[PDB]
């Protein structure tokens, strides 16, 4: 046969066979992720996430192969810092003073600057966890793991935020993307029990480098003496690696940092955006549209630098896989999606999608299907799969655009935010995993979340009512301006088994939210 | 044409021209090398000779009520041995000349850049000449009006395109809800979705069966095993606006008189008065839009306005 | 000396900025854009009038691809299907033959002539070995190098080019990689009798590739390393290729390495000055560029040979596009080619701002500047046709090195009678050929007369075969206008065009190279190989010269004898006066 477009592949069996290859031992995978999220079409049950499930299914990112410290960091390269008092701290990082007047449901409360509250109770259900308000931008969010066959308690868990000190103001001289720009900024890191969600701001961690984004634990950082190292890019245009060094106590601490244990840094170009393809090495972007990957132990020189983009790459994916090529994929403000294996860039360089030029396209990637999932830029959300570029499917459109995306290593849940403080889930092995025929009416998603505000009342008003999106295949792109403090900054699963149905999201204004799917 | 000998007319023609200002699209115009693209090179070039060599001076001019409208033009230095004309512009006061020598924030969503920029730059509005240089620079100006067109709209957070015109250039000018509230002369709460069914009957009764694809069973080794078998103009409008304000900052009325069109017109912050017609015209409209009263004095003959409130 | 106008490419694109110009043997420009190659056909004219334009002409270049791997499920490769709708990635002309071989997006390798496909290259084994990532053409004889998936140097090598189209075949294949190992091959150079290939992890080996050894040793170079190698060239059997940071330089001699740092991160490409008296290579990039001698140690030395054009165009460019300093700059170089010759190099590239850039195919252009690398010039026994025209042009039209001795002109000895299809190639072999028909492109009146005493040599010592009237006609052409006596024959000629019949008295073909008269009474011109009357709508026009050739292939009237039909398929496409391909209606 000719199988060219996505409309040739039109019986299942040879859908899965062209997407997903013949190697017997990747197609369990499919089988056990089909029969085990069927039937999940917005919750998924907890026993199937469990280690000794029937349909148990995990694969590690490639970071945790094996142990990173030594060759990262080790007692050669510890982290600078020294604590600080309250009165320092609130002089730079001058954290919303004013309290935010929420509503949820019935109750009103005028919420200060950490005043955590639990879910009231909703006419829908038994809503459980809880608002926050981290008083600040949320610029990224990022849940750590802990092996559970590890001493440390299997409901102990940990979630960093970082925090700008500017506001609900959208357009400002200090957040600019394209030019090097080192302020203060800081790391809110908490500790929460997904027994009981009882949570504490435990570090406060204060440096000059500007905004952080594309902020990731590495899982291979393991020390006693550490909870873990915290990786992310900044707004001074180097990738740093920090250590989160563990406290004697429960109380509370301030730090500022003077030097990293690691920073990967390039003359005269700023680094975008990064992913890990070995505990030990790093693919990552740059203003100029250039790709390198760099050597975490020997961070002088990059292993290539070579150009893939015509301007400013803004996100950057591993597609791991126990069978495939690691290939990594890339978006840039010149719209063009491409998917390409760094071995031999020039040699591999394949092409999804154009795009319109959209100033923030989330991409993920779903290791539970081997897909990438990402926003068109505009309105839609979609799946490629790393071995069939052309096979494009789309999984949910909105009314406004899609700005923060997250997905897990245990279950193929995505969850996607736009910027009319929507909040939905759906699940992409459902579309990934099935025949094309029906696709208009068999697959549907579920907003678990609104948030909304009034010019006048000055309230934002989180609605708990869940309604049902069912997928329009052939709709338009669409673009409703809304609030500036209610789009969703970022959104991501815990993806530990104890911790798997819990879920992380932010607004722009600070409303940090958790909630146990149970 | 050989430009080797046009040279010096150039540098003649810039030392008599007023105040030894010429723009370049008007020097161009003159010498008519405008006919060829071949010529056009050929100027561009000299000017820039005639610069390098310090002959003459490049210099921009700016418009002191648009920094984004500025005029490319030679001043003349000594004797050798963006395309709209604005010969228009240069007939103004216009004496901020320069001698010669971005914002984008990745976090937010586009939508909300340009809002904001639109609002924060008030009631004067902003053009899109301004929006797309300030924040992404000229190179973007394709995607980001591909993009626009998704949000603008013809005349709560809505943006309004509306025409403008400065010296000979037509462009697209920029508003908020903030053109609403000054064309009348900010939506409060909004409804909760009213949906009360519990998450788990959503899991359970929105699911449908899917299509038959790869299974398995597990043999009595523990060993996995696979099945598959069987599976109505801006300076109008600007000036009804201010009429309001120029009889209210005196009080809730006024007289149709000399001193009331001067004000109107240092309000306005026009060099000179205007007209007595204009005035009128929208006087007339803004009186037959009932905003203003308007009688004549019975013990003078005089014309009075009054706020009908 | 000022260089050429550049030439402007107009909306044509690039999908990556890999190496993308190669320059064929008969000057023809490859450019591997996207989606489909552009070709700088070459032209002749005298009044170039400073203008490269007057040398190339641009075309999209259309060919169709067919998939061998379609079908066929893609492994550990995960991007070897993904997108099923082919286009070219590289493409590379014959250095001694005359084809053309691409490598689809997919990793097929397929063999072209002109704008129709000759054969796609596949061998048993796996998927993998199946799928290639870089080729190579032999410098000396009719073959290629395949570098697959596997880690195989795989060999195809050709015949039956005389009889019918070239059978490309599958010979054997030399696995370069370790047993079992998952890297492949991305490069191969090879020149004289050493070939040298990269794998991907950086592995370097060099081995004597001769058909006289069915044993090559594959003695690694340089171990598994970090490092990418950006570039790779054999210079003077000095092996040099470059990383970021850093340049190495290798001695197959002795198998010694030595390295510089590069003091940039920018990719380096390897420009070797194969001509010089010590092995020497410019290495540009789109910041920098400057000149390394190959001694037994390295040097850093000023790139006066091209750099200061570069930066003339650059800062005359930023004087219109950046004339306040507003924005960061930079010189992008999407391919850098030697002439065939090695006497010139052709840059495309492109001035762009680092910004927010939101491209489209219409806007996009490129400019291809051709500079001369060398002070002096000589023939070269690989180019051909207008390639020698082209470096003529390049050099100011400063005339190349004649010899000593020759400075028709030379006419040189030929003490020869070698079977006669062979003795046109021997003829065309020669040196003194060569020269000649280089001269017909610079003199006012072009000739042919040292080719044709060859062929009166041939007839005259052949005089027991000369039996048919047409083959007779032609030497009694040949015998009058070089004032050498004519064979003794008597009658009359017939020739024929699809409508029209003309009887010619043998003795009627006077000693004037331009006309004939017929019994008849009507005048004809002579064809510019055979002598012969033009009678046919169907001659092919020589682009130097003006001269006709009467197209053996579309004539089904003339009874041709063995000299005329011989003389004909062996000029048939290759102009007698000067190598370029005639032109056709």
């Amino acid at each position: 046969r000719p199988i060219r477009l996505l409309k040739d592949l039109s019986s299942a069996r040879d859908k899965i066979e062209r997407i997903y290859g013949l190697n017997k031992e990747k197609l369990l995978l499919l089988a056990k992720v089909k029969e085990g999220f069927e039937t999940s079409v917005f919750d998924f049950p907890f026993k199937n996430i469990q280690p000794d499930s029937p349909y148990f299914v995990c694969l590690d990112p490639p970071c945790k192969k094996e142990s990173a410290y030594n060759k990262v960091i080790g007692d050669k390269n510890r982290t600078v810092y020294h604590e600080i008092n309250k009165t320092e701290f609130e002089n730079m990082i001058k954290l919303r003073t004013k309290r935010l007047k929420l509503l949820i449901g019935e109750v009103d409360a005028e919420v200060s600057t950490g005043d955590k509250i639990e879910f009231p109770v909703l006419a829908n259900g038994k809503r459980r966890g809880f608002i926050y308000n981290v008083g600040g931008l949320v610029t990224d969010i990022a849940w750590l793991n802990i092996e559970e066959n590890t001493d440390i308690g299997k409901d102990i868990q940990y979630l960093a935020v970082a925090v700008s000190q500017y506001m609900d103001e959208p357009l400002n001289e200090h957040l600019e993307m394209f030019d090097k720009e080192k302020h203060s900024s800081c790391i809110q890191i908490f500790k929460m029990n997904t027994s009981t969600l009882h949570c504490v701001k435990v570090q406060t961690i204060v440096h000059s480098f500007g905004e952080v984004w594309d902020l990731k634990w590495h899982e291979g950082c393991h020390a006693p003496h550490l909870v873990g190292c915290l990786s992310f890019v900044s707004q001074e245009g180097t990738i740093n690696f920090l250590e989160i060094i563990d406290n004697a106590t429960d109380v509370h601490v301030f730090k500022m940092c003077e030097k990293p244990s690691l920073t990967l840094s390039l003359a005269d170009s700023l680094i975008t955006t990064f992913d890990f393809l070995s505990p030990t090495t790093v693919v990552c972007g740059f203003k100029n549209g250039f790709v390198a990957e760099f050597d975490l132990t020997d961070p002088e020189v990059p292993s290539f630098y070579d150009q893939v983009h015509d301007s400013y790459i803004l996100s950057v994916s591993t597609a791991y896989s126990d069978f495939e090529d690691t290939v990594v994929s890339t978006v840039a403000v010149d719209g063009y999606f491409y998917i390409f294996n760094p071995k031999d860039i020039a040699t591999t360089k394949t092409t999804v999608s154009r795009f319109r030029g959209s100033n923030l396209v989330p991409v993920v990637y779903c290791p539970q299907i081997y897909s990438y999932i990402y926003s068109d830029g505009a309105s839609s959300l979609r799946a490629v799969p790393s071995r069939a570029a052309f096979a494009v499917h789309p999984l949910v459109s909105r009314e406004t655009t899609i700005t923060a995306i997250g997905v897990s290593r245990l279950h193929p849940m995505v969850l996607a935010g736009s910027a009319d403080g929507s909040l939905i889930i759906t699940n992409a092995a459902r579309r990934l995993l099935h025949g094309i025929k029906n696709s208009s009416a068999t697959q549907k998603s579920l907003r678990l979340w609104k948030w909304d505000y009034s010019i006048k009342d000055d309230k934002y008003r989180i609605d708990s009512s869940y309604e049902v999106y069912p997928l329009t295949v052939n709709d338009v792109s669409k673009a409703k301006i809304d609030a500036h403090g209610i789009n969703i900054t970022c959104t991501k699963w815990n993806e530990t088994s104890a911790g798997g149905k819990c879920y992380a999201f932010s607004n722009s204004a600070g409303l940090l939210t958790l909630e146990y799917l149970s | 044409i050989n430009i080797r000998d046009h040279l010096a007319t150039i540098v003649e023609v810039v030392k008599r021209s007023k105040n030894g200002i010429r723009q370049i699209i008007d020097l161009k115009r003159e010498l008519k090398f405008d006919k060829e693209k071949r010529l056009s090179k050929a100027f561009i070039a000299a000017i820039a000779w005639l610069d390098e060599k310090e002959y003459l001076k490049k210099v921009l001019v700016v418009s002191p009520k648009n920094p984004a409208i500025k005029i490319r033009c030679v001043k003349y230095v000594k004797d050798i041995p963006d395309n709209f004309n604005a010969t228009d512009l240069l007939q103004n006061q216009g004496l901020v000349m320069e001698e010669k020598e971005v914002l984008l924030n990745r976090f937010y969503p586009l939508q909300n850049q340009t809002y904001d920029i639109a609002d924060k730059s008030g009631l004067k509005g902003i053009s899109t000449m301004d929006v797309v240089n300030r924040i992404t620079g000229k190179e973007f100006q394709r995607a980001f009006t591909k993009s626009s067109e998704y949000y603008l709209e013809s005349v709560g957070y809505r943006l309004f395109r509306i025409y403008d015109f400065e010296g000979k250039k037509k462009f697209f000018r920029l508003f908020t809800a903030q053109n609403f509230q000054k064309l009348t002369n900010p939506k409060g709460f909004d409804e909760l979705g009213k949906s009360r069914t519990d998450l788990k009957t959503l899991n359970e009764d929105n699911f449908v069966a899917l299509n038959n694809t790869v299974r398995f069973t597990t043999d009595s080794d523990g060993q996995d095993i696979f099945f598959w078998h069987g599976e109505r103009s801006l300076r109008s409008l600007q000036r009804q606006r201010a009429i309001l304000k120029v009889m209210n900052t005196i009080g809730g009325v006024a007289y149709l008189r000399e001193q009331f069109y001067e004000s109107v017109s240092k309000y306005m912050g026009s060099t000179t008065t205007l007209d007595k017609k204009t005035v009128r015209g929208d006087v007339d409209l803004m009186v037959e839009s009932e905003k203003l009263g308007a009688r004549t004095e019975p013990v003078s003959g005089r014309k009075i306005i009054f706020l009908p409130t | 000396m000022k260089l050429l106008k550049d030439l402007l490419v107009d909306r044509k694109e690039f999908e990556d900025w890999k190496n993308n110009l190669t320059w064929a043997r008969d000057g023809t420009l490859y450019l591997t854009t996207f989606p489909d190659i552009s070709i700088g056909q070459p032209k002749y004219a005298k009044d170039i009038n400073c203008n490269s334009k007057n040398l190339f002409h641009v075309k999209e270049f259309p060919l169709e691809f067919e998939n061998k791997l379609d079908f066929e499920l893609a492994q550990q490769n995960g991007l070897l299907n993904s997108q099923p709708v082919c286009y070219p990635r590289v493409c590379k002309p014959s250095p001694i033959d005359d084809w053309m071989a691409v490598l689809s997006n997919n990793g097929n390798v397929s063999v072209f002539k002109d704008n129709k496909m000759l054969t796609n290259l596949d061998s048993k084994g796996n998927l993998s070995s199946r799928t290639y990532h870089c080729f190579e053409w032999n410098p000396i004889e009719s073959s290629i190098v395949v570098g697959n998936e596997d880690g195989e140097l795989q060999f195809f090598s050709i015949r039956k080019n005389s009889e019918n189209t070239p059978e490309f075949y599958f010979e054997s294949s030399i696995r370069l990689s370790d047993a079992g190992s998952k890297d492949w091959v991305t490069h191969i150079v090879w020149y004289e009798d050493v070939l040298v290939a990269a794998l991907s992890n950086n592995s370097v080996f060099s081995m004597t590739v001769s058909a006289s050894s069915h044993q090559p040793v594959s003695r690694m170079i340089q171990n598994a390393s970090r490092r990418k190698i950006t570039d790779l060239k054999i210079v003077d059997y000095k092996v040099v290729l470059t990383c970021p940071g850093y340049v190495h330089k290798i001695d197959l001699k002795n198998y010694s390495i030595s390295s510089l740092k590069t003091g940039s991160l920018e990719n380096f490409h390897i420009i070797p000055l194969n001509h010089e008296k010590e092995s020497t290579i410019l290495l540009m990039s789109n910041k920098t560029s400057y000149k390394v001698l190959l001694e037994d140690e390295l040097h850093v030395t000023a790139d006066n040979i091209i750099a200061p054009y570069l930066e003339k165009k650059f800062k005359k460019w930023s004087t219109i596009w950046n004339e306040f300093n507003n924005y960061e700059t930079t010189l992008v170089i999407h391919g850098i080619s030697l002439s065939p010759d090695g006497y010139s190099i052709a840059i495309v590239y492109d001035m762009e701002r680092v910004a927010f850039k939101y491209k489209i195919a219409s806007e996009q252009s490129f400019n291809i500047m051709f500079a001369p690398l060398y002070h002096t010039w000589t023939i070269s026994e690989r180019a051909v046709g207008l390639a020698w025209y082209q470096t003529y042009q390049i050099y100011n039209q400063s005339l190349p090195k004649l010899p000593e001795n020759f400075s028709k002109l030379l006419n040189g000895n030929y003490p020869i009678s070698l079977d006669f299809q062979s003795y046109l190639n021997a003829l065309m072999k020669s040196e003194e050929m060569r020269i000649i028909m280089f001269l017909n492109m610079t003199i006012d009146k072009p000739s042919i007369l040292s080719f044709l005493e060859a062929l009166y040599e041939y007839a005259i010592n052949k005089k027991s075969e000369l039996t048919n009237s047409f083959d007779l006609a032609c030497v009694l052409s040949i015998a009058a206008i070089l004032k050498r006596e004519a064979p003794i024959y008597n009658g009359t000629l017939l020739m024929k065009n699809s409508f029209l019949e003309e009887t010619f008295n043998l003795e009627s073909f006077t000693a004037d190279p331009e006309t004939v008269t017929s019994t008849t009474n009507n005048t004809w011109k002579r064809c510019g190989v055979t002598l012969l009357p033009i009678l046919t709508t169907h001659v092919k026009i020589c682009p130097v010269s003006k001269q006709r050739v009467i197209d053996i292939k579309r004539d089904d009237l003339n009874d041709y004898g063995w000299f005329t039909r011989g003389l004909l398929e062996r000029f048939n496409e290759i102009s007698v006066y000067c190598g370029t391909t005639l032109e056709v209606m």
